[PDB]
Protein backbone atom coordinates (compact mmCIF):
# COMPACT_ATOMS: atom_id res chain seq x y z
CA UNK A 1 0.00 0.00 0.00
CA UNK A 2 1.33 3.47 -0.64
CA UNK A 3 -0.10 4.49 3.10
CA UNK A 4 -2.03 7.05 2.69
CA UNK A 5 -2.37 8.94 5.62
CA UNK A 6 -0.75 11.80 8.04
CA UNK A 7 2.73 11.86 8.40
CA UNK A 8 2.27 11.47 12.09
CA UNK B 1 -2.52 36.93 -5.61
CA UNK B 2 -2.10 34.80 -1.61
CA UNK B 3 -6.12 34.39 -2.13
CA UNK B 4 -5.48 32.41 -5.29
CA UNK B 5 -8.16 29.15 -5.12
CA UNK B 6 -4.82 26.93 -6.82
CA UNK B 7 -1.16 26.54 -7.04
CA UNK B 8 1.68 25.04 -7.80
CA UNK B 9 4.80 24.65 -6.44
CA UNK B 10 8.04 22.78 -6.20
CA UNK B 11 11.10 21.91 -3.80
CA UNK B 12 14.26 20.64 -4.56
CA UNK B 13 15.72 18.23 -1.40
CA UNK B 14 19.57 18.22 -1.69
CA UNK B 15 21.69 15.78 -0.27
CA UNK B 16 19.05 13.50 -0.63
CA UNK B 17 20.65 9.89 -0.43
CA UNK B 18 21.57 10.98 3.54
CA UNK B 19 18.23 12.54 4.26
CA UNK B 20 17.60 11.34 7.88
CA UNK B 21 14.99 13.64 9.12
CA UNK B 22 12.19 15.71 7.95
CA UNK B 23 12.61 18.52 5.69
CA UNK B 24 10.06 21.19 4.63
CA UNK B 25 9.56 23.38 2.15
CA UNK B 26 8.90 27.17 2.37
CA UNK B 27 5.25 28.11 2.55
CA UNK B 28 3.27 29.04 -0.92
CA UNK B 29 0.08 30.93 -0.19
CA UNK B 30 -3.30 29.64 -1.64
CA UNK B 31 -6.50 30.92 -0.01
CA UNK B 32 -4.16 33.05 2.10
CA UNK B 33 -2.51 30.14 4.15
CA UNK B 34 0.63 29.13 4.11
CA UNK B 35 1.01 24.92 2.37
CA UNK B 36 4.36 23.14 2.27
CA UNK B 37 5.98 19.53 0.67
CA UNK B 38 7.36 17.77 3.69
CA UNK B 39 9.28 15.05 2.75
CA UNK B 40 11.03 11.94 4.94
CA UNK B 41 12.73 8.30 4.66
CA UNK B 42 10.34 5.82 5.83
CA UNK B 43 10.60 2.32 7.09
CA UNK B 44 8.10 -0.96 6.50
CA UNK B 45 12.39 -1.98 2.93
CA UNK B 46 12.65 1.79 2.54
CA UNK B 47 10.29 4.31 1.50
CA UNK B 48 9.91 8.20 0.24
CA UNK B 49 7.53 9.77 2.78
CA UNK B 50 5.94 12.59 0.82
CA UNK B 51 3.21 15.25 2.66
CA UNK B 52 1.23 18.27 2.09
CA UNK B 53 0.57 20.47 5.21
CA UNK B 54 -1.53 23.33 5.96
CA UNK B 55 -1.20 26.00 8.29
CA UNK B 56 0.95 23.80 10.90
CA UNK B 57 2.68 26.39 12.77
CA UNK B 58 -0.70 28.70 14.01
CA UNK B 59 -2.33 27.95 17.38
CA UNK B 60 -5.81 28.69 16.37
CA UNK B 61 -7.91 25.97 16.54
CA UNK B 62 -10.60 27.02 14.83
CA UNK B 63 -9.34 26.68 10.65
CA UNK B 64 -10.28 24.28 8.43
CA UNK B 65 -9.96 24.01 4.76
CA UNK B 66 -10.68 21.16 2.14
CA UNK B 67 -7.98 20.62 -0.26
CA UNK B 68 -7.61 18.31 -3.28
CA UNK B 69 -3.58 18.08 -4.64
CA UNK B 70 -1.72 15.90 -7.10
CA UNK B 71 1.94 15.08 -4.72
CA UNK B 72 4.40 14.66 -7.90
CA UNK B 73 7.93 13.28 -8.21
CA UNK B 74 9.83 15.19 -11.03
CA UNK B 75 11.46 13.23 -13.33
CA UNK B 76 14.04 15.58 -14.85
CA UNK B 77 14.93 13.56 -18.45
CA UNK B 78 11.03 13.16 -19.05
CA UNK B 79 8.27 14.81 -17.27
CA UNK B 80 5.92 12.09 -19.15
CA UNK B 81 7.96 9.46 -16.26
CA UNK B 82 6.89 12.17 -13.25
CA UNK B 83 5.38 10.26 -10.86
CA UNK B 84 2.12 11.67 -8.55
CA UNK B 85 -0.36 10.65 -6.75
CA UNK B 86 -3.63 12.43 -5.70
CA UNK B 87 -5.31 12.96 -2.15
CA UNK B 88 -8.20 14.74 -1.09
CA UNK B 89 -8.23 16.31 2.72
CA UNK B 90 -10.13 18.46 5.25
CA UNK B 91 -7.24 19.97 7.01
CA UNK B 92 -7.28 21.36 10.52
CA UNK B 93 -5.05 22.09 13.84
CA UNK B 94 -5.43 17.77 14.61
CA UNK B 95 -4.48 16.75 11.30
CA UNK B 96 -2.63 19.52 9.26
CA UNK B 97 -1.18 16.92 6.89
CA UNK B 98 -1.87 14.67 4.68
CA UNK B 99 0.09 12.61 2.32
CA UNK B 100 1.60 8.69 1.58
CA UNK B 101 4.42 7.25 3.79
CA UNK B 102 4.75 4.84 0.83
CA UNK B 103 4.91 6.99 -1.73
CA UNK B 104 7.55 5.31 -3.88
CA UNK B 105 10.30 3.28 -3.24
CA UNK B 106 13.36 4.63 -2.07
CA UNK B 107 15.58 2.43 -4.35
CA UNK B 108 13.81 3.74 -7.19
CA UNK B 109 14.23 7.35 -6.28
CA UNK B 110 17.50 7.12 -5.92
CA UNK B 111 18.73 4.90 -8.70
CA UNK B 112 20.55 7.01 -10.69
CA UNK B 113 19.40 5.41 -13.94
CA UNK B 114 15.80 6.13 -13.39
CA UNK B 115 15.74 10.07 -14.10
CA UNK B 116 14.25 10.87 -10.54
CA UNK B 117 17.87 12.19 -9.11
CA UNK B 118 20.48 14.34 -10.39
CA UNK B 119 23.40 15.86 -8.38
CA UNK B 120 21.86 13.98 -5.17
CA UNK B 121 19.16 16.43 -5.41
CA UNK B 122 14.76 15.49 -6.23
CA UNK B 123 12.20 17.65 -6.54
CA UNK B 124 9.28 17.56 -5.52
CA UNK B 125 6.06 19.05 -6.87
CA UNK B 126 2.72 20.33 -5.19
CA UNK B 127 -0.86 21.00 -6.90
CA UNK B 128 -3.14 22.16 -4.59
CA UNK B 129 -7.10 23.52 -5.14
CA UNK B 130 -8.43 24.78 -2.12
CA UNK B 131 -11.60 25.27 -1.01
CA UNK B 132 -12.40 28.35 1.08
CA UNK B 133 -11.38 27.99 4.46
CA UNK B 134 -13.37 27.90 7.48
CA UNK B 135 -12.52 29.81 10.84
CA UNK B 136 -9.94 32.11 9.42
CA UNK B 137 -10.96 35.19 8.02
CA UNK B 138 -13.94 36.05 10.02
Amino acid sequence: SPGEGPSG
Amino acid sequence: TSWRSEATFQFTVERFSRLSESVLSPPCFVRNLPWKIMVMPRFYQKSVGFFLQCNAESDSTSWSCHAQAVLKIINYRDDEKSFSRRISHLFFHKENDWGFSNFMAWSEVTDPEKGFIDDDKVTFEVFVQADAPHGVAW
